[PDB]
């Protein structure tokens, strides 16, 4: 009896590569990361970096 | 039958979107009640994300 | 009232004031303590008049103070704890 | 492995350990081992059921094991459970006159077959204590007595005193207690401190200076405890519970002193006395009576309680 | 006898 | 007519002593 | 250095047996046994100290441990303290079938183990030693 | 009864589990407590910190 | 004025002395001994002597009263009992105090591994304040890993 | 084997050093006078003391 | 059910036992050619500590258990019960002893 | 008498599943069908009566006297019907207070 209201939920998209900057304080200078996702249903499978 | 029924019934009611036992360290707010002070904040609500 | 209320009374110099808020505006409370070793274990039963701390094993060295309700559970919760605070009205050096 | 595989009563993780050589012979070691069997004519208490917690002697063990014939005090009203009381013909008859016989003094009420006033019926394993027993008079007195001698046979009796005595023994420190065994025989001695519940460390006293200074280790099943005349001590249990007052005289076993509530000498044995320096007896939960409440003594005298005690009352007129 | 069948080093694990 | 009383200075009965409300005065 | 420590052991052992002469005959006399817990302080740091373990063995000193294990004539079994001294003693050292030999504490042991006024905690250890020193024998 | 060092380990682990939890339940490097809904147990020491702590 | 009469003095804390509670004292002020698991007696009210809910370790309820003092609900403050275990365990808080103390001293025979006899010993001895003694006794011990039979002339040491 | 089994013998004993001092044990282990089963104020209320039974013996108007 | 015959140690059904009698102890029970009083003297359906074995030559279980040498199957550690007087001298006097598994007996 | 017997551990004992109403009418009953028995049930408790005004003046043991020696009038002059007392412990209360018996 309670109206309920699903509200969108905002995300990254998978299938992009993305080249970021790691800071100063750590071995690591650049990363380029990957979050695959199948096309049927749309779901999270794996990351690589 | 249960199962999904409670499942869906629970997630929809409480806005705890994963299994109630999972309920800790889990997306939660993503089902509301709907906004009903006034035709305009019932539009808001409804195209919120 | 709050903690930045209880430093704006201690600002205006107000101790009366902050006292009477805290205690009697509040959880004012009534406890025994034995006069040895200090703890909340008095069993005092008013109407027979009757105090006892049977571990120091004292009938005379009794005295109550006013103090917190809160007070008085987080020295209980402290003793669950295997803590020991003693409570002494006297100094000594 | 290959013997697990192909199961799913087994964890998803390999839970195996190495069993330690040692331990092969515990693996296999007998349980219950205390109890060979169940002793015809022993005394036990029954778990559950209407005579749940009479006392009942063992007339009889099936072979079997797993139920046994029982001699037990009726429960009846004969026409929430009654009182036990030992089996009434004559009553029973008039209340219900089914009775059936079969011999002389075997008696045959409601399906229910009674011997002499004591009911005989079969119980199970699992409805009964044969460990912890306590005995009382009455119920000693009421088996005892259909044999013509008052309590005649006395050595499980004296087994339970024993067993009373030695888990009533509790001790504190600063205690005098005194040694029944071993090398250090006849000896007094102060309990300094008390761990867990089987060693005491105990300090002794003697004429010598160097051994007083020394703290001993003492099992508690060696331990009796000292009381000196004119020393305030609290009873631990029996009819004359948490009645405390100066001791007297002091008969070894038995010690006798003058109360503190009652104002009179009372005798209990040493076993149930704690050197409590304060009575601190609180009187709730006892009686009908608040204290200073307005009592009607009689007719036409009326009072109001000055002190209350655990069986009696001061009232003020 | 029930003392000499105590295990051994060489006896199934 | 008799008036139970509770005193502080009379430790001989716990302060419970028998007057007559005839006998007493209010404050 | 080993020679010292072998005569000291030793002269421990000459007082060890004195003490138990002694207090025997004190408790045939009618007075509790007191130069053993006199002089236990000092054999339990003897006992404690690990590098003395070969010149004990050496010296025998487990046959004395064993007397002061042996219950005296008048079935009253020696002081708590003595007994776990003398088995934690016993649990530090490492034990062998020629040691064993020599002192013969095995009778003793099988007297702890069957008595039943020793505790049940020295009951299960003397079983576990008793069981760890049939070990080497069957393997 | 009969004293298999395994299950005393086991029985004398789980324990000490116990009394540690009933104190501290956010013991770092180990699972916290929980509570048959799933909700982490408050232990006492959760009582006397934060903002809601006893002191506070 | 709010609080039924008493014939103790009425004073104010002026010291609060902390401390750990030993054994002795947890039995002594105890009133009552914890064994029963089960709440209830037999689910029909009155719970069980002996368990959690005891009825002398005070009363939460306005009809009933507590059978340890005698007062009510509003003036009982409560009180502990005491709960022997089978097997000793650590105290969670003090876990890493304990290692610290045991690299501090000697497993066999209780003993710390220095004595006074190294001046920077004597000088960790003289600072008054417990932490920081502590400290210092803990920065030096550490090091020294074998106890000394003899003295670096037997200072008791098992060695 | 005979030879270990005498060996174990030698090492641990039969028993009989100290199977008398076993039996003594296990004799002084084992053990009715009413004075000693209850309490003298409980056999006074039960009327099983000796004055009672004089009482009860005696030809006299109780 | 179940029923663990008390000379043997082999736990097998009271049907089976009643039926077909111990593969075991028939050399000298005769447990088939018996009344089902002798059954339940000699097999007890009350026991514990279920035991299977594989191989009774080299498993030191079954020499502890002193079943060694008989059929493999269900074995108990412990059985409650013991032989009648009668049984025992009859196996005596075959020159078999009877050895107690109620664990009473050590 | 109704008033000690209502709130006596031996009623209660009789009559567990019943209410202090009900002992109180049962005590009435009884003491209309016999006094001196119902006297003579309250044991201790008959001393704590209302018998005279100046009863307390008296010392407890000749009170005490007073009472038995009266019981024991009243009783020998009505008389006790031993195979009565024998089975019913009710009637048994007035066999001590017989000419040259006791408790
Ligand atoms: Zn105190
Ligand atoms: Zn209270
Ligand atoms: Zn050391
Ligand atoms: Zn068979």
């Amino acid at each position: 009896g309670s109206e309920k209201v699903l509200i969108a939920q905002e995300r990254s998209a998978a299938n992009i590569v993305q080249v970021f900057k790691k800071a100063a304080p750590s071995p690591i200078s650049h990363v380029a990361e990957i979050r695959s996702a199948l096309e049927k249903g749309s779901r999270l499978i794996s990351t690589m970096q | 039958s249960t199962t999904i029924t409670s499942g869906l019934k629970y997630s929809l009611a409480t806005g705890n979107w994963g299994e109630q036992k999972k309920a800790m360290s889990s997306r939660a707010g993503v089902s509301q009640v709907l906004n009903r002070y006034t035709y305009s904040s019932t539009l808001s609500h409804l195209r919120r994300t | 009232f709050g903690e930045m209320e209880r430093d704006c009374m201690i600002a205006h110099g107000a101790a009366g004031f902050l006292k009477e808020r805290l205690m009697e505006a509040s959880d004012a409370f009534r406890v025994h303590v034995c006069g040895i070793c200090g703890l909340m274990s008095v069993i005092a039963n008013l109407k027979k008049n009757q105090f006892e701390c049977r571990s120091c094993k004292n009938k005379t060295n009794i005295y109550q103070l006013h103090i917190p309700y809160a007070a008085k559970l987080l020295f209980q919760e402290l003793m669950a704890m295997n803590i020991a605070p003693r409570l002494y009205t006297e100094r000594s050096g | 492995n290959d013997a697990l595989k192909g199961n799913v009563n087994v964890f998803s993780n390999n839970s195996k350990f190495l069993v330690g050589i040692v331990e092969y012979k515990d693996l296999l070691r007998p349980v219950k081992s205390s109890d060979v069997k169940l002793t015809r004519g022993s005394y036990v208490r029954v778990k559950n059921g209407k005579f749940k917690g009479d006392l009942a002697q063992v007339d009889e063990v099936l072979e079997n094991g797993l139920e046994a014939r029982l001699k037990l005090v009726p429960r009846l009203d004969y026409g929430f459970r009654p009182a036990q009381r030992l089996f009434s013909e004559a009553e029973a008859r008039v209340h219900e006159p089914t009775i059936r016989r079969d011999r002389d003094g075997f008696v045959t009420y409601g399906g229910e077959e009674y011997y002499e006033g004591f009911l005989y019926k079969t119980f199970r394993l699992q409805n009964l204590i044969v460990n912890s027993i306590n005995p009382t008079l009455n119920e000693l007195s009421l088996f005892q007595s259909n044999e013509e001698s008052t309590t005649i046979d006395l050595s499980t009796i004296a087994d339970s005193l024993k067993e009373t005595a030695k888990n009533l023994v509790s001790f504190q420190p600063g205690d005098n207690v005194e040694i029944i065994n071993g090398e250090l025989n006849h000896l007094t001695g102060t309990v300094s401190s008390v761990n867990q519940s089987t060693i005491v460390s105990v300090r002794l006293h003697s004429d010598d200076d160097t051994i007083n200074s020394e703290t001993v280790e003492i099992p508690t099943s060696d331990l009796r405890k000292i009381f000196n005349v004119g020393d305030h001590v609290r009873v631990i249990h029996g009819k004359h519970t948490d009645d405390t007052g100066l001791i007297v005289e002091v008969n070894g076993d038995k010690v006798e002193f003058i109360s503190n509530q009652t104002k009179r000498t009372v005798i209990v044995f040493s076993n149930y006395l704690i050197k409590s320096t304060d009575s601190t007896v609180s009187i709730n939960e006892s009686g009908r009576f608040e204290l200073h409440d307005l009592v009607q003594v009689n007719s036409d005298l009326v009072g109001i309680v000055i002190r209350a005690q655990k069986d009696s009352f001061d009232v003020l007129c | 006898p029930q003392r000499l069948l105590i295990p051994t080093v060489d006896d199934p694990g | 007519n008799f008036l139970f009383l509770r005193s502080r200075e009379i430790v001989e009965n716990q302060g419970v002593f028998v007057t007559s409300s005839n006998r007493v005065k209010t404050i | 250095l080993e020679q010292m420590q072998d005569e000291l052991i030793q002269q421990l052992k000459l007082q060890m047996e004195e003490s138990a002469i002694r207090d025997a005959n004190n408790i045939e006399q009618g007075k509790p046994a007191i130069f053993k817990l006199k002089l236990l302080p000092k054999v339990k740091d003897i006992l404690l100290r690990a590098n003395l373990a070969d010149s004990i063995l050496d010296n025998n000193l487990l046959a004395s441990v064993r007397l002061w294990l042996e219950p005296l004539p008048d079935a009253s079994l020696p002081a708590y303290q003595i007994q776990k001294v003398l088995f934690d003693a016993i649990k530090s050292l490492p034990i062998k079938t020629s040691h064993l030999r020599e002192s013969g504490l095995g009778k003793v042991m099988v007297f702890y183990q069957k008595s039943k006024r020793v505790e049940p905690n020295l009951k299960r250890t003397a079983e576990k030693l008793i069981s760890d020193w049939t070990r080497p024998i069957m393997g | 009864d009969g004293s298999p060092q395994h299950i005393i380990n086991e029985v004398e682990q789980l324990l000490q589990f116990h009394v540690a939890t009933y104190m501290d339940n956010d013991i770092a490097g180990q699972p916290q407590a929980l509570q048959k809904s799933g909700r982490p147990v408050k232990a006492i020491r959760a009582r006397l910190k934060g903002k809601e702590g006893r002191l506070r | 004025s709010q609080f039924p009469y008493s014939s103790a003095p009425l004073r104010s804390v002026k010291e609060v002395q902390f401390g750990l509670l030993s054994p002795e004292e947890i039995r002594a002020i105890s009133v009552v001994k914890i064994e029963y698991p089960e709440i209830m007696d037999e689910s029909r009210q009155r719970p069980r002597e002996g368990g959690l809910n005891d009825p002398k370790l005070g009363s939460i309820d306005r009809n009933f009263k507590c059978q340890t003092c005698g007062e009510g609900m509003a003036e009982c403050p409560g009180h502990f009992g005491h709960m022997e275990l089978a097997k000793p365990v650590f105290h969670i808080g003090f876990i890493p105090k304990i290692k610290k103390v045991c690299e501090c001293i000697c497993m066999n025979c209780g003993k710390l591994l220095l004595d006074e006899t190294n001046p920077t010993m004597a000088q960790a001895i003289r600072i008054r304040d417990p932490k920081k003694r502590f400290n210092a006794v803990w920065q030096l011990c550490k090091t020294k890993m074998v106890c000394e039979a003899d003295a670096p002339v037997s200072r008791g040491g098992c060695g | 084997q005979g030879e270990q089994y005498q060996e174990i013998i030698e090492i641990f004993g039969d028993g009989t050093d100290y199977q008398w001092t076993l039996d003594a044990e296990e004799e002084m282990e084992q053990p009715t006078s009413l004075a000693d089963v209850f309490e003298p104020s409980e056999l006074k209320e039960k009327m099983l003391t000796d004055e009672d039974n004089v009482i009860r013996v005696t030809d006299l108007p109780e | 059910r179940e029923r663990a015959c008390m000379l043997c140690g082999i736990v097998l059904p009271g049907r089976v036992f009643m039926q077909n009698g111990c593969p075991n102890c028939d050399s000298v029970l005769n447990l088939r050619d018996s009344d089902q009083a002798t059954v339940n003297e000699c097999t007890s359906s009350s026991f514990e500590g279920l035991v299977a074995v594989g191989d009774n030559e080299h498993s030191w279980v079954a020499k502890w258990l002193r079943v060694d040498r008989f059929q493999p199957g269900l074995y108990a550690v412990r059985v409650d019960g013991r032989l009648p007087s009668d049984i025992v001298a009859a196996l005596e006097q075959y020159g078999v002893y009877y050895r107690p598994r109620d664990g009473s007996v050590i | 008498t109704a008033r000690l017997y209502q709130h006596s551990s031996k009623s209660s004992a009789e009559y567990p599943n019943r209410p202090q109403l009900a002992k109180y009418c049962i005590g009435l009953a009884k003491y209309i069908q016999s006094p001196l028995l119902e006297y003579l049930a309250l044991d201790e408790s008959m001393y704590s009566l209302h018998i005279h005004k100046h009863q307390n003046l008296l010392p407890r043991e000749k009170l005490i006297d007073a009472v038995q020696t009266s019981i024991v009038d009243i009783v020998n002059l009505v008389g006790v019907d031993i195979n009565e007392a024998v089975r019913a412990p009710y009637h048994a209360l007035a066999l001590p207070y017989v000419c040259g018996l006791g408790p």
